[PDB]
DNA sequence: TAATAGATTAGAGCCGTCAA
RNA sequence: UGACGGCUCUAAUCUAUUA
């Protein structure tokens, strides 16, 4: 007989001061926070890729309906939602011949063909950005179903090699936008989106609007003076050793006005294999970088810093953290895990445990159900029984209830997708994506450090 | 006191806190006053009506207790013994083959059993003394009151975990269960036969889909955090005939994914409860072996969880 | 802090450094999409920067 | 410099997302 | 690179002990 506490669902702030809980409903009811005028689409690829992009873009002008609009809200249309003109008349097309892909695909090696394909694509994009007068806001790279299949590394290297030019790029697969046509040898769509077409339109439109300089939404309930972080460790494989720990971080204050969320980036390296920990000098450098980023933007150092991680800290890096941390700044190192196999079953039958139930084990440890039944959409976010996140304050002092509330608040800022909520604080997810991109090509000085470029 | 006097006595609709809530209020008033409205399109303008209700919340506030996969540990044997087999224990001798679980240490043997409980395996230990073996109580080491330089309390807890896991592995050998070796754990599942070809208190434990048979499997692991418990994980395995498994990871993964496509919370909970009730030695628990006279009894009911906020259909 | 030095190359270099560093930081790590940048220089910078 | 176990990690691959 | 969830499998590291 144990007890479960409950924490209220956070609200995200939309246009003209309107809050809500679902991103899709809030967008369809009030629209994005900011106002763009239009999106100038640059397209790079084959002629049939241009045709697919054009017909999909003209497809998402008109409203799209789901099989059950309660679980998946309908998409009213791009100009209806985002009040921006993302129309087929703004396309600037660069032609990549199928024969070039023929030479660069049918070789024997895998690294060399990936490098050749990336060289071709980024070279066309770089030339079009450098020595042309047409302006492109987002470059869409429509690849056939022979690159993402036979060369999957291509995406990571492609995004890593464009970082020196700050080109917002959106990769697409021909089957993604031509799922109706892209049937199998049996004549059946392997990617049947008939009942969830509006969901795909929501995701694509929100990603494109975000990469084009727009801010669709932001969380409304987060206190000032607290800066959140997320550190993730990746293995680099192209080096001499099998793996060397590479730490990359994402960063999030609140703002002067609203939702500063950039990512304290610039990878740090520990050569010892398996030691997912920071040496004192690297921890000092990272903490100083984040603190200076806060200081230059607001003018005073934050009073609370909530460092997240998927690993446990050791004492050396923690004391280094305190060494560089000022005396007036609180430091709370939290750890978030998933491998603990706890499961709560509903005794009443079909539907699963409601999302938001917290099993506060003690002052410094609790379980949180960030994924589960949501009463508003009337559906569980998983298929099997969801597994909670084991959130335990590893170092420092802070309320466990407040920590759980902040973790449930930071699971809504997934601009890469249009869903109700994520199953992990988005800071860690975006730090993971940044590290994955950065550890693909080992030549980037002062990485761009903005999420639209990743 | 600043609203003009010509509208104060009129009822007002609140819009300051939200516009969707105010819109819902407007719609309620309009429907209750029967205001004309038409042009119901084939594109279902009722969906927009559904969405502009803002939406509901968890105001129902039921209790709706929940169960788990956690078995509470109760009635722990009072102490564990270290047997100083200084030169009595032969070197290059593993400990797994012992019918009675133990862990090798520096020179001793760590177990809940008494000294002469391994007479068959090591008959030379007949003349073993009692002053050699040192006894550590269990009820106080769990609370963290123990501290020594001979052994660390955390290492003792890890040793207890090892003993419990060894006992759990041993107890399924004679329980007529079939074991499967996964990536890092062993899963124990019942076979065809013993039931009415499928049942346990009315729960289909082994079934058959389109072509082959699917079996429900349980994996277990002992822990002491937050408190001494036994954790259970569920699995779905596939056999072509029922007596022979498929030695392919990809086929098994595909079949497991397809079978779990339709299962829901009630199915998982009932199957877990039936499987765990099967292993019962008595009416309300089941015991694991650590001593000739000392047993570790485990509750056969999962640790229930209680909430105060819930939902409905 | 830069305009009141002695050498003309040094003050020009420091001023251009300030402006272009702010612009490059804004370009690299801000989520906006600025189409054209407009540099409003007071009538005390270009007066003595040639 | 190989053996156990526990505990902690990351990475790669693959299927479901509907109404039946 | 449309996006999430869930499993499976493969590896390494840190604690202790023993060869």
């Amino acid at each position: 007989m144990k007890e479960l506490i409950y924490i209220e669902e956070p609200k995200i702030l939309f246009a003209h001061g309107q809050k809500c809980t679902d991103a899709r409903d809030g967008l369809a009811l009030f629209g994005p926070l900011n106002n763009l005028y239009g999106i100038k689409s640059g397209v790079i690829g084959t002629k049939q890729g241009l045709k697919i992009f054009r017909d999909y873009l003209d497809h998402i002008q008109k409203p799209i309906y789901n099989s059950n609009s309660i679980t998946r809200p309908m998409f009213p249309g791009f100009e209806a939602v985002f009040d921006c003109k993302w129309e087929s008349t703004g396309i600037t097309f660069k032609e990549v011949t199928n024969e070039d892909i023929g030479k660069f695909l049918y070789n024997s090696s895998t690294h060399k063909r990936t490098y050749d394909l990336v060289s071709l694509f980024i070279d066309k994009i770089i030339s079009a950005n450098k020595n042309e007068d047409e302006n492109v806001d987002v470059w869409f790279v429509i690849v056939p179903d022979e690159i993402y299949k036979y060369c999957r590394q291509f995406h990571d290297q492609f995004k890593a090699r464009l970082l020196k030019h700050t080109i917002p790029t959106q990769i697409f697969r021909e089957s993604t936008l031509a799922w109706r046509d892209f049937k199998n040898a049996f004549g059946l769509p392997i990617r049947d989106f008939s009942k969830i077409e509006g969901h795909l339109a929501w995701t694509i439109s929100t990603a494109a609007f975000y990469k084009a300089g727009g801010k669709p939404w932001k969380l409304s309930d987060v206190r000032n003076g607290v800066c959140y972080l997320g550190l993730v460790y990746k293995k680099v494989e192209k080096s001499k050793n099998p793996r060397n720990a590479c730490c990359a971080a994402q960063m999030f204050l609140d703002n002067g006005d609203g939702t500063v969320f950039k990512g304290e980036v610039g990878p740090w390296y520990n050569p010892k294999n398996g030691q997912y920990h920071l040496e004192p000098k690297e921890a000092k450098a990272l903490l100083s970088q984040s603190l200076q980023s806060y200081k230059e933007q607001i003018g005073e150092y934050p009073k609370e810093v909530f460092i997240h991680a998927k690993t446990r800290f050791n004492h050396q890096e923690w004391d280094a953290f305190l060494e560089v941390t000022p005396k007036e700044t609180n430091l709370v190192g939290v750890t978030i895990s998933k491998t603990k196999p706890l499961k709560l079953y509903k005794t009443e039958g079909d539907y699963t445990i409601l999302r938001g139930n917290a099993y506060v084990v003690n002052e410094r440890s609790a379980f949180l159900w960030t994924v589960g039944y949501v009463p508003k959409i009337q559906t569980a976010l998983s298929m099997e029984v969801p597994n909670p996140l084991f959130i335990e304050i590893n170092k420092g002092e802070a309320d466990i209830k407040q920590v759980l509330k902040d973790i449930l608040s930071l699971t809504k800022l997934n601009y890469n997708a249009c869903i109700f909520a994520d199953g992990e604080p988005v800071t860690l997810r975006f730090a993971d994506k940044i590290g994955e991109i950065l550890t693909a090509s080992t030549d980037i000085k002062t990485p761009p450090l903005a999420f639209k470029y990743y | 006191d600043d609203i003009n006097i010509d509208i104060v006595r009129l009822n007002a609709i609140d819009f300051k806190m939200s516009w969707a809530r105010g819109l819902k209020d407007i719609l309620e008033a309009f429907e209750k006053q029967k205001v004309p409205k038409e042009v119901a399109d084939a594109s279902k303008s009722n969906l927009l009506y559904q969405q502009i209700f803002l939406h509901d919340k968890s105001v129902i506030e039921k209790e709706e207790i929940y169960d788990s996969n956690w078995l509470s540990i109760l009635s722990f044997p009072e102490e564990l013994r270290f047997h100083e087999y200084n030169w009595m224990l032969p070197k290059r001798f593993d400990v797994r083959e012992l019918t009675f679980p133990a862990v090798r240490y520096k020179n001793y043997l760590c177990t809940f059993a008494w000294a002469y409980d391994f007479t068959y395996h090591l008959p030379k230990t007949e003349t073993y003394h009692k002053s050699k073996t040192i006894r550590i109580p269990t009820e106080e080491i769990l609370s963290g009151s123990y501290d020594s330089n001979f052994i660390r309390n955390a290492e003792c807890k890890r040793l207890i975990v090892q003993l419990l896991n060894k006992a759990f592995e041993l107890r399924m050998k004679d329980k007529e269960v079939q074991e499967y070796e996964m990536s890092n754990k062993t899963a124990y599942w019942l076979e065809k036969g013993k039931l009415e070809k499928d049942k346990f208190e009315k729960t289909m434990l082994v079934g058959k889909q389109k072509d082959k048979n699917w079996h429900f499997a349980i994996s277990g692991a002992s822990k002491l955090y937050p408190f001494p418990v036994l954790m259970i994980s569920s699995h779905i395995f596939f056999t072509a005939d029922g007596k022979k498994l498929i030695d392919s990871s990809s086929v098994q993964h595909s079949s497991r994914r397809r079978q779990g496509k339709n299962w829901w919370n009630n199915t998982w909970r009932t199957k877990l409860l039936a499987f765990i009730k099967y292993l019962s030695d008595d009416d309300t628990s089941f015991y694991l072996e650590m001593g000739s006279e000392e047993k570790v009894f485990v509750s056969n009911e999962p640790v229930k969880f209680k909430g105060n906020v819930s939902y409905n259909i």
